[PDB]
Order: structure tokens, then sequence, then C-alpha cells
């Protein structure tokens, strides 16, 4: 667990409620959304301008929800040998 | 193009009649022939030609003798070398 | 924007000369030459036409 | 038409299209010139590269502006003719307009004036034109020599040279010449534009052109055999001194 | 001769069958090893003898012997790079008093990298965060590499060049491990300095269209802004970005939170050009009594390396010229040849400002 | 920028042309005498085989 | 075209060795020198100015200056009597150092064909023709004649 939570910024209360439903409602509620008929979501996509939010809510992601946190970084995943990406 | 660096410049002009004459007899030296043909009557018919091509109608020569299966190549070898070689730089 | 586009054909050169003069000079020895000679009773004019 | 403009100041301060205008001079033929007391000089070269050209009827490297006055240029022979063309004109409509004959100052601001106006002007690009207006006001013996650079900046001087190998006679006119004390007879401005050239026409003849400017609207250009004679003089007096 | 002291404990340190240890890493760690060799095999050991249980970490070099494996000694990981041993350098000849001029754009290097590392108490009063990296670009040719240098005297700690060249290899891919190796030594080396030579030819923002190959160039900063701001906020020392093109930068690189001191360098005026010629006056051959502010005054603004250049072609005089020392009228002359003569290409002077 | 030339070449081959003429120029040269110092030049520096 | 580097090459292969000659450490011991036909369509910053303190610039030689060219190719060269070397100094216009030596060399070869121990004055009048035309191709570039 890392040591940021949600409290140490505002304003992005609006973008916060957008994570609530996607990442944390379907860990407790997943019995609730079966018996509606809808499936979780998979993911979102945040960018924005360089610099606001993005890592920051991260780690309130997995801090708060207190579950297993596995980083997997875009540019690591090139490498010179064939089949090494993909693996 | 500046001296200093290449000291002689030779330019080859193309080949023609007279000079496709000898070389016509060269490539086919290596091959059988037939002293009924005519050296400079050949290398007339093609016109613009080069060295490679000289050597294809010589080359071409033994490949029509091969469907009569005879050992010598006549006459009429030659005129069918010739329009086979003429059709493929006249092609692209 | 305009500025882009424009290749800038009239600027002088670091070496102080022009840049699309000196390529126009090229096509004169790309084209047909001219020759010509003045003599005493009168003046001869001559050219050649290219392909 | 075209409005961009061309000259754009760098972020030292100067221009680069000014700048890059002066070097048209340095690679052109070398114009020098000299004055005494009731007379005045301009010398010019022409370009050995290229043989058979008729001196008759090619134009003179010093284009003649008035009766009084006179206009040398060096540097590009192409733009020189613009400057001299709306000079001439100016010459005429100044003589029509007040009444009265154009001096050697009022030609030199003017033909540094239209300089200043392609600089300052959108879409057209500076002379790389340095021409040498030399001449005598009416009613004045005095010779005025006024220098007009590319750039638009005039000044009067004695002995000045353009075009190149220009550092080379300048150091040879702060020697030999001396502007508190200049020469008093013609014979001695001819013999001293002569040896200006020495260092960089290279032994020549047919490619010296020296036009003498006298008072009372007098202009004589010295012929080939005429030139030919001061030579000999100064090289008998150069290797054996 | 020394060998021969060494000989003696060749009937142990030699002959023994410990040494010959088979060097590989531990991919798993149950508290049971899965370790997996460089011949592509793996296997599952204890610990040894003198192996203590919480020496072994996950993600280790652990060499084991070459017969029956077993764990003995641990070992520093990752061993194959050996490209940044040679960063490193030892003790620069630029020292911090050769930066010539009192201009305050020194004072600003001090406080950000200097006083954090000599005085790490100062700030931890006020409970603030001292600037993470820096930002040094300029106009090529006012010194910005003897600053680079002259910061690295100061510090007596490991310092680190990274040329802009460097971080892109022969093969794709590897790029990405090249900023991984820099950022390694951090937490193995603490309280050192790390900068970054001409970053143009890293720095991203290229955008894609039309040269179809552009994209191999911005995957090392994204490896590269990964490595220093990624999720985990993993920092301790100072980052330094150089290059002489802000303009093909990558705007996301300028924006602060990875550069906080931005410090570009300008031309020195009458009073700034003074002190270079000062600096100057102490070497070579000076004569009594001649005043260098005249000197500096008639040279117009240019680049500080331009202004070192008078002073050594000023001594060039007196061998052409028959001088004894160099005096005030060679030094006149050096205006029209340093400036003057060589106004023709061959310098900057504020040349490129963008591109 | 213009001048006069007593013989001048402009075109393909300018210092090849220009080197024959020059050689041969003369000042009492006639306009019978002109037309074969031009023709003759532009056989040597042409780039065919015959002249038509 | 046979060498490709998406214009990325461009950089690191011409920084390297601007960063060589300035953020390398160095006490004044390595000597570089660059020299080709035309330096201004290069980078002035690749140039590194206050490193090089010299630029020397390389013109046309006049007629003093190619009789001692002239004398350097012909010293180990045998030459006739006739042959003089003011006079072919006075008809090479507009030449450079190495088309000097191309008059000489052409000069050795023409005397070579005919295989004569003393190349005679016929042979450097054919040479220094054939070099300024065929050999030496003289374009008009800024002339404004």
């Amino acid at each position: 667990k890392p040591t940021e939570t949600y409290s140490d910024v505002g304003g992005l209360d609006k973008q916060i409620e957008e994570l609530v439903e996607a990442i944390v409602l379907p860990m407790k509620r997943a019995d609730k959304f079966k018996d509606m008929g809808i499936r979780a979501p998979k993911g979102a996509l945040m960018y924005g301008p360089p610099g606001t939010g993005k890592t920051l809510l991260a780690r309130a992601c997995a801090a708060q929800t207190n579950a297993t946190f596995l980083k997997l970084a875009a540019p690591q995943l090139v490498q010179m040998y064939i089949g090494e990406g993909a693996k | 193009l500046r001296p200093g660096r290449i000291d002689r410049k030779i330019e080859f002009p193309p080949p023609s009649v007279a000079a496709r004459a000898e070389i016509l007899r060269i490539h086919s030296r290596k091959m059988n022939l037939t002293r009924g043909i005519n050296l400079r009557k050949v290398a007339e018919k093609m016109n613009g030609c080069s060295g490679a091509d000289v050597k294809g109608v010589c080359t071409e020569a033994g490949m029509y003798a091969l469907r009569e299966r005879r050992i010598h190549v006549t006459q009429e070898d030659f005129e069918l070398a010739v329009g086979k070689v003429m059709n493929k730089n006249q092609e692209t | 924007g305009s500025r882009r586009y424009d290749s800038r054909t009239t600027i002088f050169s670091p070496e102080g000369r022009l840049y699309q003069v000196e390529y126009a000079l090229e096509s004169i020895s790309h084209a047909g030459t001219a020759i010509g000679i003045m003599a005493s009773d009168g003046i001869v004019l001559a050219a050649e036409r290219k392909v | 038409g075209y409005d961009r403009a061309l000259s754009i100041f760098s972020p030292d301060g100067h221009i680069f299209q000014v700048e890059y205008a002066l070097e048209a001079v340095k690679r052109g033929t070398c114009a020098v010139g000299v004055k005494g007391k009731n007379c005045v000089v301009l010398g010019c070269e022409r370009r050995s590269t290229l043989k058979l050209q008729d001196t008759r009827i090619t134009p003179s490297k010093v284009s003649k502006i008035d009766s009084h006055v006179v206009l040398s240029f060096s540097g590009l022979n192409a733009d020189s003719r613009i400057l001299i063309e709306k000079a001439r004109v100016e010459a005429q409509s100044h003589r029509l307009t007040l009444e009265d004959p154009v001096t050697v100052e009022y030609l030199t601001r003017y033909v540094a004036g239209v300089q200043q106006r392609y600089t300052q002007s959108g879409g057209v690009r500076p002379f790389g034109v340095s021409t040498l207006i030399a001449g005598f006001d009416p009613r004045d013996d005095e010779p005025k020599l006024y220098q007009t650079e590319p750039s638009g900046i005039y000044s009067s001087w004695s002995a000045q040279t353009i075009g190149r190998n220009s550092k080379t006679v300048r150091e040879f006119l702060e020697k030999n010449y001396d502007r508190k004390e200049p020469p008093a007879t013609v014979e001695e401005c001819v013999k001293l534009t002569v040896r200006s050239l020495l260092e960089v026409v290279q032994t020549g003849a047919k490619n010296i052109e020296i036009t003498v400017v006298k008072p009372d609207s007098d202009i004589v250009a010295l012929s080939s055999e005429e030139i030919n004679q001061y030579v000999t003089q100064i090289e008998q007096e150069k290797q054996e001194q | 001769a020394p060998s021969h002291l060494w000989d003696i404990m060749g009937d142990r340190q030699r002959l023994g069958e410990e040494h010959p240890l088979q060097v590989a890493r531990c991919t798993k760690i149950i508290k049971k090893y899965v370790i997996n060799l460089k011949q592509i095999a793996k296997f599952v050991v204890g610990l040894g003898e003198r192996v203590s249980p919480t020496d072994i970490e996950e993600g280790m070099r652990v060499g084991v012997d070459r017969s029956k494996y077993n764990i003995e000694l641990p070992l520093p990981p990752r061993i194959d790079p050996s490209v940044t041993m040679m960063t490193v350098e030892e003790k620069p000849d630029v020292t911090y008093s050769d930066v010539g001029g009192c201009k305050d754009q020194i004072e600003k290097l001090r406080e950000v990298v200097e006083l954090p590392l000599l005085s790490p108490e100062r700030f931890a009063t006020l409970g603030i965060d001292p600037p993470k990296g820096i930002l040094l670009y300029g106009p090529p040719g006012t010194g910005k590499t003897l600053c680079a240098r002259a910061v690295a005297n100061r510090t007596d700690a490991t310092f680190i060049r990274v040329i802009g060249s460097e971080l892109v290899q022969k093969y794709v891919g590897e790029g990405a491990r090249m900023v991984r190796e820099l950022f390694e030594m951090a937490r193995t080396k603490k309280a050192c300095i790390i900068f970054f030579d001409e970053i143009d030819a890293v720095g991203g923002a290229r955008f894609d269209d039309g040269a179809g190959g552009d994209n191999e160039v911005q995957r090392t900063m994204l490896e590269l802004i990964t490595q220093l701001d990624g999720f985990d906020p993993r920092g301790n020392i100072k980052v330094m970005f150089a290059t002489n093109r802000p303009n093909t930068l990558d705007p996301a690189l300028l924006r602060p939170g990875r550069i906080d001191r931005k410090v570009e360098f300008s031309l020195p005026d009458l009073e700034g050009r003074a002190n270079i010629f000062r600096i100057h006056s102490k070497s070579m051959s000076v004569e009594r009594g001649i005043r260098w502010e005249l000197i500096s005054r008639l040279c117009p603004n240019s680049t500080g390396a331009e202004l070192r250049s008078v002073c050594t072609e000023a001594g060039m005089f007196a061998i052409r010229a028959r001088r004894k020392v160099a005096t005030e009228k060679d030094f006149l002359k050096a205006v029209d040849k340093v400036i003057s003569g060589y106004k023709k290409f061959s310098s900057t002077s504020r040349y490129m400002q963008y591109n | 920028n213009y001048t006069g030339w007593k013989a001048i070449s402009v075109g393909a081959n300018t210092s090849a042309a220009q080197t024959l003429l020059q050689m041969d120029y003369k000042d009492d040269m006639k306009v019978d005498d002109a037309i074969e110092l031009a023709l003759k030049t532009l056989s040597k520096t042409t780039d065919s085989s015959a002249l038509t | 075209d046979s060498n490709s580097g998406g214009e990325r090459e461009i950089q690191r292969t011409m920084l390297e060795l601007l960063n060589q000659l300035d953020g390398f450490d160095d006490r004044g011991d390595v000597k570089v020198i660059m020299a080709t036909n035309k330096i201004e369509t290069l980078d002035p910053a690749l140039i590194r100015p206050g490193r090089i303190d010299r630029k020397i610039l390389f013109e046309n030689p006049d007629l003093s200056t190619k009789k001692k060219i002239l004398g350097i190719h012909t010293s180990k060269m045998n030459l006739s009597e006739d042959v003089n070397l003011e006079t072919l100094v006075t008809t090479k216009d507009d030449l450079s150092g190495a088309d000097i030596q191309a008059m000489c060399t052409e000069a050795g070869l023409l005397a070579l064909r005919e295989r004569r121990m003393q190349v005679t004055a016929e042979d450097f009048k054919q040479a220094k023709e054939r070099v300024m035309k065929n050999k030496v191709e003289e374009n008009l570039e800024g002339l404004y004649l």
C-alpha cells in the first residue's frame, strides 16, 4: 500500500467518481451488478494534459481499496529479442 | 569530375554493324556453327543491341537446335534467335 | 501561414550571391547551344535544336 | 505583389540581407579613385577571365550621370543599372523642379536614399552594389568624392577603394598618399591610380580603365594606349628602386 | 615479487572446490529458491552454510556451486551492462571559480544542488521540497559544460555524464534498458549527480507523419520519464538536462515536476564580459597598466567561447609582429581578427534561437 | 548583365566552343569565312556522330 | 538512399563529434582538423566556435604564384630547351593548384605514347588545352563578367 490517499488533491472529485464506478464498485458490489444483468467495466483511458492527475490518482486507487497492485510499464515492453515483448 | 581523382575518361561508343560482326563470331566460336551463314548479315538485322544481346543470340542459337534434335545450327536458328532477343529489348 | 511554403526565391547567400540565379545558369548548359560571330561585313548566328 | 519582408534583424542586432549583400562588392571588380586639388580621378579594373570583348560596344565601368558629375560602381554589374538609371532621371528632375544643376552631395544622398528604401520596403531586396560618386559642383573647383555603401551609409574619402583586394589597396593609399597634402597636378593623380591597380590587376593592360574628371564639364577617358604610357614609367621606377 | 606472497594461499584459494561458482539469478523465493542459470536452466535449492536467510532478495544475482548447486555468496544485481561503468568520472579539472563573472546564474545552481548535499538540515527546518531537476540550455558557446564540471568539484561525490547519442543503442528496445542502468546506481550509490548532454537527440515529441521511424527515439523518453516520475515516486539525486536546442524538446519534458529551477544563460553585458578578461588576465602575459574594460566594450555581444579566443589569439600576435609580451596594440588587432575577421560562419553568436 | 562580344558562345559546351573560336578568330574575317568557323564548331561540340 | 538514418541518426552521429570536442575533458592535446569543399551547409553549432581559433581561406593563385607551383611539378620532369615556364603560366587562366598538376601529368602521358625522354613543347600545348576543356568544366557560378 502507498502513502497517498484521495485527500491530497481537490477539484478532481468529478474524475474521481469515474474511477469509483470502474475499479472500485465492481469489487464489493459484484453481487449487485449480476442482478441488473450488466457487465463490469474493463477499464478507462485517462490522458489529459501532462502533469495533472494520472499517476497520482492511481496511487489512491491502490491504497484505499487495499488490494494487490502490479505495475506494468509500456516502454518496458519493447525488447531486442523477438517474442520477449509479448512474453 | 575535377582532376586529381580520375585522370582518364574513356567514352564507350555503342556497338554498330561492323562492331557486332567481330563480336558475334567470338561468342559463337565456343559452339557448333555452319559455314552457310553470314557474319555481317545477322548483325545487320540487329540495331542498338548491347554486348549481352549478342551473347543472347549465341546462347539461344543452340536452344532452337535442341527442338529439331540436330547437332548443327543452320540459318533457321539464327533467324529465330534474333527475333526472340529483339522482342526482349522492346519489352518494358 | 504563408512563410513556410515560400522558398524565398530571391535572397542573399552567405557567400554574397543569389541562389536561383546560379541555378538558372545551369539550365543553359542543359539546353540547345547558341553560337555567333561578328565579322567585318556582317554577323553570323548559329544554334542547334535539342531532342 | 510580394509584401513579405525579406530584411529580418539578427538576434545580434545586424541584418542578414544587409550583411550578405556587402559580399557582392568584395567579389566584384576593384574600383579605386583619388582626388587632387583641381582634379579627381576614378579608376577601375576589368575581369580577365573572358577575352574577345569589343571595347567600343562594351558599357564603361564608370557611368556618366551628368556633365559635371559621374558615377563609378563595383560588385554586381546587374543591380548597378537600376541605381544609374534612377539617378539620371533625378538629375533631369532636380534640374526641372528647382531649376538648378545637381550637385555631388545631393546626388549621393539620392542614391543612398534609394538604397535605404529597399531595406525598409517589404517585398524587395537591397542592392549589392557599391557606387563611387565624384564630380565638381557648379561654380566649384573642389572635387567631392563620396562613397555609397550597400547598407545606405555615405561618406567622403580622399582615396578609397572598393571590391576585391580592398584591404591591400587601402593600406597602400594610407602611406604613399597624404590626405592633408594631395597632389596638385593631374599627372600625379593618374600615376597614383595605376600603382593602386598593380596589386590587383597583376600585370595587365586592356583590363585597366581609368576615367579622368575635370571641372567646367570636361570628361576625358584614358584610352588603352595612354594608360600603358604611365605603366611603362612606373615599372622602371619600381624594380630599380 | 608480490606474486610470491600470494602463492602461499594458492594451496587453499585455488585448489578449493568452492571458488568455482556458477553465477545465476533467483527468480522465485519460497519461505526453496527457484534460480535461473545463464544456459536457460533452472533449479530449486535452499540456504548455504554462511548464507543468511535475509540476504537473499527477489531479483538478485546469486552464485551457486558448479557441480552440486547450492547458494554460497550473494552478488550485486545488474551485472550485464558494461557501459555505465565508464560514465562515472573522477576529479574534473574545471573548478568552481573557473566560471567568469559574478552573474546570479551561479547562485541558483549551488542552492538547488550543492546546498542540500552540504547542508541537508537547512531546508528541513521549513519542511520544504528541494528541486529535483534543473534546467540549463542557453545558446551554444556560453560555457554551459563548465558549470556542469564546476558543481562536480564542490560535490566531492559520484558524477555521471550521459551523452545524448549514448542512450540510443544499435538494437530496438536496448535504449529502454539504458535508462534503467542509470537509475539503478542511484539506489546503489547515494548522493550522486547525473548529467545529460545534448538531450535534443533524446527528447521526444517528434510526432509521426512522414518519417515512419521516429517512434524509436520517443520510446527512450517514455522510459526516461517513467523511471524519473513513475507510479511509485522514486527519486533521490538531482537530474540535469542540457541541450542547445530548446525548441525541439518535448513540451511535456519542459513542464514542471520533473524540473523546477530553470536557468538559461544569456550574453554577458559590459560588466559581465569584464570579468571574462579578468579571470584570463591571471594567465598568459598582461602588460602593466592595460585596462580590459575598453577591450570588452569594443567587442559586441557574443558567446563566451569567442571571448576566450581573444586572449588566446592576443598572445599569438607577438610571434609574427616581433613583440616581447602582449600589448594594447595587439589587443586591438584581435578585435578585428577574433571577431570581425571570423564573422563568416564557423560561429553561433545567437545564430540558432530555435532551429 | 550585358556587354559587347566579338565572338560569344552561350549554350551546351560553353568553354568547349569558345576555345576553338578564339584561336581561329581574325579581324579581317569576312561573312563567308565566318560561316565556316561557326559551322565547324557545331560539328565537333555536338553529341551526335554525323551532321545533317 | 542505400543508408537510411531516418533523420534521427543525423543528430546522434553529428552531436557525438560535438560532445567529444566540448564535453570531453582534454588539456588541448587532441587536434581535430575538418576540411571540405563547402562548410557553410554544415551546422555551425557542430563547428563549435571558440575551440577552433584558425579559419583559413583558399583562393585561386595569381600569375606570380603559379610560376612557383609549375616549377615544383616540373622539377623532377625532363623538359626541352624550347619549353618555358613563364609561357604556360600566362596561358593558364582561372585555374587552381590541382589544375596545374593535371597539365604536367597529361603532358607526360602525351609524350608517353611517343616514348620521348624529353617532353617537347608541342605536348604542353595540346595538354593545356585538353585539361581546361574536357577534364576541367568551367561553369558560370557567380560571374557578371
